[PDB]
RNA sequence: GCAGUCAAGCGUUCAUAGCGACAUUGCUUUUUGAUUCUUCGAUGUCGGCUCUUCCUAUCAUACCGAAGCAGAAUUCGGUAAGCGUUGGAUUGUUCACCCACUAAUAGGGAACGUGAGCUGGGUUUAGACCGUCGUGAGACAGGUUAGUUUUACCCUACUGAU
RNA sequence: CUCUUAAGGUAGCCAAAUGCCUCGUCAUCUAAUUAGUGACGCGCAUGAAUGGAUUAACGAGAUUCCCACUGUCCCUAUCUA
């Protein structure tokens, strides 16, 4: 439901500690919605909305200036990195406006799946395109080629090295970490055009909270302990022979034939075959470590070695095929 | 001894130290235990303590279940290798060390135990004669 | 088929569970051992706060590592598998924070149970011994 | 570091059942500082292993007394040092922290006990690497790595033997 | 716009044999780890042939963990020259 705030009425005054008020209150106030909706679903589920007076005040500075902001996502499970009311917001002007968000890294998905996924956002008569980065419907995938910018986007999905298939000329920093790029940088080029981007935020996606799947790049992958969820979860998918496939190893015979594991073992028996593949052993007693060997195949999964792909708005049975 | 024990036991030959690893017999899921310390120990220096047959223990499982491991839990042994001595003279020893899983109270975590059970260890704990099915 | 063997009314399951889920709420209980108010310390001019011993964390208000902080706080809660230990709000100029706990404790027999408690954490101010002491005059190196 | 007298006041109203001001007298050498008095033609310098004994400012044990001491459980207190006071992870470590048992896991001394008793991880030679300084040779009490530990057959002591 | 006479740490890497504070912070290995590994980096004082980064193989090189193994240890005992 609600995700962003407001930008209330620059208005040409004066009164630098009232320009600070008037969006400090916005804050706290802002932030009176997240936890109206903290409660209202049970009294547990909660996704990562963060808390932060100079981030949330640094995002004041750019997207008004912009006056034209555009999105960056990843192409493996696009619903969860758009924002809801982003579009509901980026109307309060009455000027230029309509983000009309975009896609990115869209260099994985195959053929008979684009169109139909296409068929998604041009069904809700909504505005998208296709852009591989890195390297209505009459389009497959449209090149490099295709008044200020704005340049948003979720944790490393991407965003930082987007502007390499641009310029290509590495202005801003970039690495496998969700909190790298701060302290935005209006990077001139093109003197008709300014571009600028912002430091990285996390918005309120509560669809998908516990049993989820942001485990892509939104928790720190490098910094975990749950190892079970954020590994059972592949487990539930790519079949049983594509690990088998790559690796070259060895699970499981489908011993455990009751209701404990049966089809599709859990993540108990497949990361005990890697690490014990592997060598990687506690310290007292020989025993596979899974903690540390999930966070050599989790860091396989996101990269975009291990693929796969979200299904129609429908629940449908296997729509990725290897 | 009285952590839940019945009884006063008689001496048994002192078998398996701390830094032991001996076999579990119960279904709880457990497939070995690492003992670290001993209850009734006594304290002489350098002396690493010792646990015999009916014994109550501190325990860690290296093996099984992963829901049970990382975590220290109360164990009582059912079978030592050492050969200790009846008052009737007789010496006996089994062939592998074995415990089993309990609660500070003497309760134990599983439904049955696997292999035979010493009585020294039967008639001090209820609750393990209940479970077992072999008594020496 | 079973009874609830503490009221008796309660015909449960079969599943491997206990007496109802009345009789467990209202007179078990697994969170013992903590104290719900906990006093830590703060600092007024460089805004800092510690554990009693130990070197200040230097962590911003609603900061990760307030959760660092406060497990490492002398409680029993890392005795028992911690979990959802996520932040609740609390007005700043009221001084006060708020945190909900969830821990597994184990009933009587393997039996686990969910448990929704909460604690508030409370501050007070200091000066920062380090941060004084320094500001006097003593030997120099 | 420890003790004693004044004890604002906190301790359900109930100045010491208990904790704590302002200070004030004053103790031990088991702490730093200061001195340079003894050793500069050899007092072998960290810690640990081992082993013995002593002190009490008592952690437990024994016996007593007082407590917002019903019982239970605790706290404080008095004589009291007879007996005991651990196994382990990390660290060279003293110190520290943590796990676990335990009646308890108290503090200290004997040339900061103890190298012809051991070890040599550390410091403290020469080799060599990094960082900073320096024009440079070279410096760093900064980090890292490698690096010879000697003699008792004498006197006494002690243990045992004539 | 600039200030010192020049330029102003780029690609890359990191508590690294270079990091004082420091037993840095987070996670993981452990019953417990000032150790070890992975990640973070305003880095006292990293850094590009005063060479940077990665590297299969090799190493009486330094360091950590595991399986096996054992009188290293619990805790000592015995035999021979
Ligand atoms: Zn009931
Ligand atoms: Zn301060």
């Amino acid at each position: 439901d609600l995700i962003v705030p407001r930008r209330p009425e620059w208005n040409e005054g004066m009164s630098k500690f009232q320009l600070d008020r008037q969006e400090k209150e916005a804050f706290l106030e802002w932030r009176r919605k997240l936890a109206h909706l903290q409660e209202s679903n049970e009294d547990l589920l909660l996704t990562p909305f963060e808390r932060n007076i100079e981030v949330w005040k640094q995002l004041w500075r750019v997207v008004e200036r912009s006056d034209l902001v555009v999105q960056i996502v990843d192409a493996r499970n696009p619903l969860l990195f758009r924002s809801v009311d982003l579009e509901r917001y980026v109307k309060e002007s009455d000027d230029r406006k309509a983000n009309l968000l975009l896609v990115n890294k869209a260099d994985l998905l195959t053929k008979k799946q684009r169109i139909a996924w296409a068929k998604y956002f041009i069904s809700k008569n909504i505005s998208f395109t296709f852009y591989s980065a890195l390297r209505v419907m009459e389009k497959v995938k449209i090149l490099s080629i295709d008044i200020n910018i704005g340049l948003v986007g979720y944790p490393n999905v991407g965003k930082s090295s987007t502007i390499n298939s641009l310029v290509g000329a590495k202005k801003v920093s970039v690495s496998s970490t969700p909190g790298k790029t701060k302290h935005f940088q209006t990077i001139k080029l093109s003197d008709s055009v300014m571009l600028c981007d912002c430091p990285g935020l996390v918005f309120p996606n509560f669809a998908y909270n516990k049993g989820e799947l942001v485990c892509n790049g939104v928790l720190p992958i490098d910094q975990l302990r749950d190892y079970i969820g954020p590994a059972g979860l592949v487990a539930e998918r790519i079949p049983k022979y594509y690990i088998e496939a790559i690796y070259g190893i060895h699970i499981q015979t489908k011993s455990r034939d009751e209701g404990g594991n049966g089809d599709i073992p859990t993540a108990q028996e497949l990361l005990v075959a890697y690490a014990r593949a592997r060598g990687y052993m506690t310290q007292g007693y020989g025993s596979a470590d899974e903690p540390r060997a999930s966070r050599y195949i989790l860091k396989d999964y996101v990269n975009g070695k291990l693929l796969y792909v979200n299904p129609p708005p429908h629940l449908e049975d296997d729509t990725p095929y290897t | 001894s009285g952590n839940g024990a019945q009884g006063t036991k008689f001496r048994i030959s002192l078998g398996l130290p701390v830094g032991a690893i001996m076999n579990c017999a119960d279904n709880s899921g457990a497939r070995n235990l690492y003992i670290i310390a001993v209850k009734g120990s006594g304290s002489r220096l350098n002396r690493l303590p010792a646990a015999s047959l009916g014994d109550m223990v501190m325990a860690t499982v290296k093996k099984g279940k992963p829901e049970l491991r990382k975590k220290v839990m109360p164990a009582i042994v059912v079978r030592q290798a050492k050969s200790w001595r009846r008052r009737d003279g007789v010496f006996l020893y089994f062939e592998d060390n074995a415990g089993v899983i309990a609660n500070p109270k003497g309760e134990m975590k599983g439904s049955a135990i696997t292999g035979p059970v010493g009585k020294e260890c039967a008639d001090l704990w209820p609750r393990v004669a209940s479970n077992s099915g072999v008594v020496v | 088929t079973l009874l609830c063997c503490n009221c008796g009314t309660p015909i449960d399951g079969s599943t491997g569970l206990v007496m109802c889920y009345d009789c467990i709420k209202l007179t078990v209980d697994i969170t013992q051992g903590i104290p719900r108010e906990a006093n830590i310390s703060f600092c007024r001019n460089c805004e800092r706060f510690l554990q009693p011993p130990g070197q200040w964390i230097r962590a911003e208000l609603e900061s990760r590592e307030l959760l660092a902080i406060c497990l490492r706080r002398l409680k029993g809660l890392t005795k028992v598998r911690l979990v959802d230990a996520s932040f609740i709000w609390t007005e700043p100029h009221s001084r006060r924070i708020r945190i909900k706990l969830t821990v597994q404790g184990e009933a009587m027999t393997n039996t686990i149970i969910q448990q929704t408690f909460e604690v508030e954490y409370i501050v007070i101010a200091m000066q920062c011994p380090d941060c004084a002491r320094s500001y006097t005059t003593n030997t120099w190196r």
